[PDB]
């Protein structure tokens, strides 16, 4: 049953949220060994935060919404009391978190139960959860496929039924690509929507944290209970609470909704244009339209992602360089590497990016992309192909996320099942203009009634 | 950059920074710094004058109410 | 005469605007085959707007806080119909510019009357105006010596009496520099307070624009004038205009006033160290303070500095390296080649720095520190001694301007005389809080009125 | 950062970038280059943490009134 079901059942008193939490656990300890998601399960914390759910309704209180709603996050959240690995071997002698992410302590002020943390490749460099240290995330759908990443432990432990909620982050398509390849739903808010205090940072001109989800109800809770302005956090600029749960089922009448080409098309394979061509015209979305220099804004994300990484990196490249994941520290090192002059040049280039994404947001409410070329590949594939051409797996599972995130515009990505594709997954993405998450979840939910997009569980 | 020229490049560089590359590393280096050169090599297309700032420019402080 | 003589001598009908513009003509027509301050004479220009001047006092109109007053301004600004040179040669093929620099136009619409254009450093970076291409300029006060730079065109001119006021730039010191060497008044004001729009640019992240002047009040006329925001400016975060010169003569009754210490009178000369002595005494500031970081402030400005600055002219670094200055192109050339960690390390430290000065001005409203560790140096010079260590002489003017602006807090360079000193000037700043101009302006006019901040013949 | 290894990174560097340089001029490019070596060293004994963020952070549009 999902989020608004579980939701429901324990304010009804159908079930008590003690007896949720350990259904989660019970489900965690079945499944885990083979789907390896969470890195570590917070037990006697989920029971506590369960018991005191419980204890208020049965003094009567009016219950928070998210209330005994359990929930994951992937590990580069500080959760009280744990080391917080952000996929990595180098952190683990670090102090324990003194506090919770604001995030996770905005979901236990709504009632939501924490049972863990979550895999991800290391320090957030990657699109497959393919983790030298800690084992691969592998997909509920096909244990031999990927779950995407940098977030797979995210959208894994919902494609498994482990929980009905997740948080992961999102730089080039860290949310994005995990929900199309487990087929969940995700969104990635607006830049500076979400507070990033008492997380692991990876690009600091970039990163954005959000839920995954069974529903997209629960992307909506989840997203309302989050909001705030934080001022203790740098990156934060949203000065008031917009929620969008009340006018989620308001739908799609006169909204000006397009389909990206170009870029957009070149870079998606058969199964992709397939989602795209349903969700369109589901959405009453005909006219193909250009995202401004969208293979450049790739790129320039690209140039920032990795010298802003890298150098986050340096200390511990200089000193232990073979502790890193051998995947990418290579990678780390290129970032490292890097002219100033291609980093300069694309935070210049930014500002001309950012004033054309929004000029074309003047003309359109909502734009329509796949979320990934393809679904998901064997765990250990080097090399894909898309329309006939080759690229490294790792960066390429990115190619269609990375123009978007870039401009910082809000996403949902919305999972759908297309016919000629091995019954796995593929999501589509949902980009409305900054600002505009109540848009894209407006189109999610009209995409979910029709039954379009949807779970397999 | 030929593949000589990125050859010197990584080497050089790499010692600078501090962080000494064995060969088949600095390989794997070259391979991923080839691959990014020709990303910013596509930046260079994008017309911008000096006035073409940065996309965030120094505050020194709020600016204070009135 | 001095700015005020001269605005109410206009606004009396006691002398005509066109008689105070043909005054600065024939002293420029006298004097600058020598002093070189000026690259363009706006003889016709000039002419023009005194004459409107004249016709509006004659039609019986309220002139406004400037009218008649000659200015002229660093070769950076854009001039309607002419090509902005930024001290080099490379711009002499650019077309002309379209329109006035936003601070010429707010000029021209109080009633100042412009002159033209002045030398500086090539492309802004240098503190000595040794220009190879167009000479130097030079001292007034001493014309085998230094005026100082990059403004050292905008110091030279009202030290020599050709006009009352003139516009700098000041990325690491280039207003307060010429200010201190020349004897003249200088506002470097906050950062992001006036419009850099029409301007030809250094740095993005640390460039400001000001007025130098014959008086205090001048300062404060002329920034007045000047504010405003600028939608069109990406660097402006001032959203109203905040008056100086109705508080000017309010004094410093009350007020914390302190000394700065460490690296301020390590890199202080002994006639630096005698001037801010005098300054501290007048000013009632006895407690001596430590500035958070000061070389590491210095060394994140240097680091951007050349990084941003280099990379702006990459192109023309790459086909013409032989037409750009001989004593900087190298310093141009390896700022594009700084490892972009040092640049990365710098903008994170610079976070830092402004938690760290913003936090030391809670308990001081105006600190006093040297402009220059010494007075102007001869033309030629390569090295200095400051306390007897041995500096590079060009670099080393802006050693105590250098953490200030970094931080961008605004700064009067007030100009004094020191004993034993040869006669040259030598300046003091006040610095205050981000956005407290009209404190340091305050500061000044009690330097101005005990007779310890002056102009000289 | 020795001098013989500053020397090695200004060719390549330079080579990279599309700078060319003669030997006097790369020479006067690692004098100033190793002083502003020095300045970064310094800048590197601070101690900052990942968390320590950059001056300014993007703002992808103004966010809307109401
Ligand atoms: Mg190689
Ligand atoms: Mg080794
Ligand atoms: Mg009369």
């Amino acid at each position: 049953m999902k989020t608004v079901e579980i939701i429901e059942g324990i304010a009804s008193g159908r079930t008590s949220a003690r007896d949720v939490c350990e259904e989660a656990l019970a489900t965690i300890g079945a499944t885990d060994g083979l789907i390896n998601a969470f890195t570590c399960r917070t037990v006697e914390r989920a029971r506590a935060e369960a018991d005191a759910i419980d204890v208020r309704r049965a003094r009567g209180e009016v219950l928070p919404p998210l209330a005994g709603l359990p929930y994951a996050v992937k590990n580069l959240f500080d959760i009280e009391g744990v080391t917080t690995l952000a996929g990595s071997k180098i952190n683990r002698t670090l102090p324990p978190a003194r506090a919770d992410a604001v995030l996770v302590q905005r979901l236990k002020a709504a009632g939501a139960v924490l049972l863990g943390g979550l895999n991800m490749d290391e320090f957030a460099y990657g699109f497959t959860t393919e983790n030298t240290h800690y084992g691969p995330t592998r997909n509920p759908h096909d244990t031999g496929r990927i779950a995407g990443g940098s977030s797979g432990g995210s959208g894994a432990a919902i494609a498994a039924g482990q929980v009905p909620l997740s948080l992961g982050s999102d730089t080039n398509g860290s949310i994005r690509v995990p929900a199309s390849l487990c087929g969940v739903w995700g969104l990635k808010p607006t830049f500076g929507r979400l507070s990033r205090r008492g997380t692991y940072p990876f690009v600091h001109s970039i990163d954005h944290l959000g839920p995954l989800a069974d529903s997209v109800e629960g992307l909506a809770l989840a997203y309302d209970a989050m909001q705030g302005p934080d001022p203790l956090d740098p990156g934060c600029s949203a000065s008031r609470i917009q929620p969008s749960v009340p006018v989620l089922s308001q739908g799609i009448a006169g909204l000006r909704i397009g389909v990206l080409g170009g870029w957009f098309r070149d870079n998606a394979g058969p199964a992709a244009r397939a989602a795209v061509d349903v969700a369109a015209l589901t959405l009453g979305a005909s006219e193909v339209v250009m995202w401004p220099d969208a293979e450049i804004g790739r790129a320039a994300a690209f140039v920032i992602t990795a010298s802003e990484g890298g150098c986050l990196h340096l200390d511990d490249l200089r000193i232990r360089p073979q502790d890193f994941e051998p995947l990418s520290v290579d990678r780390f090192i290129s970032g490292v590497l890097q002219p100033v002059a291609w980093y300069l040049r694309a935070q210049r280039f930014r500002r001309v990016y950012r004033d054309k994404v929004n000029a074309l947001f003047r003309d359109w409410d909502i734009l329509i992309a796949p979320a990934t070329p393809i679904s998901a590949p064997a765990i250990g594939t080097e090399w894909i192909e898309v329309n006939g051409t080759r690229h490294p797996c790792r960066p390429a599972m990115g190619l269609l996320t990375q123009p978007v995130s870039f401009a910082g515009c809000p996403v949902v990505a919305a999972p759908t099942w297309p016919g000629e594709n091995d019954g796995m997954p593929i999501g589509v993405q949902l980009i409305a203009a900054p600002w505009n998450e109540s848009l894209c979840l407006r189109a999610g939910k009209v995409l979910q009634d029709t039954g379009i997009a949807r779970l397999k569980c | 950059m030929t593949e000589t020229e990125i050859f010197a490049y990584i080497e050089a560089a790499s010692i600078a920074i501090g962080i000494p590359l064995e060969p088949a590393r600095a390989r794997a280096v070259a391979h991923h710094f080839s691959r990014t050169a020709l990303l910013a090599e596509m930046l260079e297309s994008v017309p911008l004058s000096p006035e073409s700032e940065l996309a965030e420019i120094y505050r020194p402080a709020p600016f204070p109410a009135e």
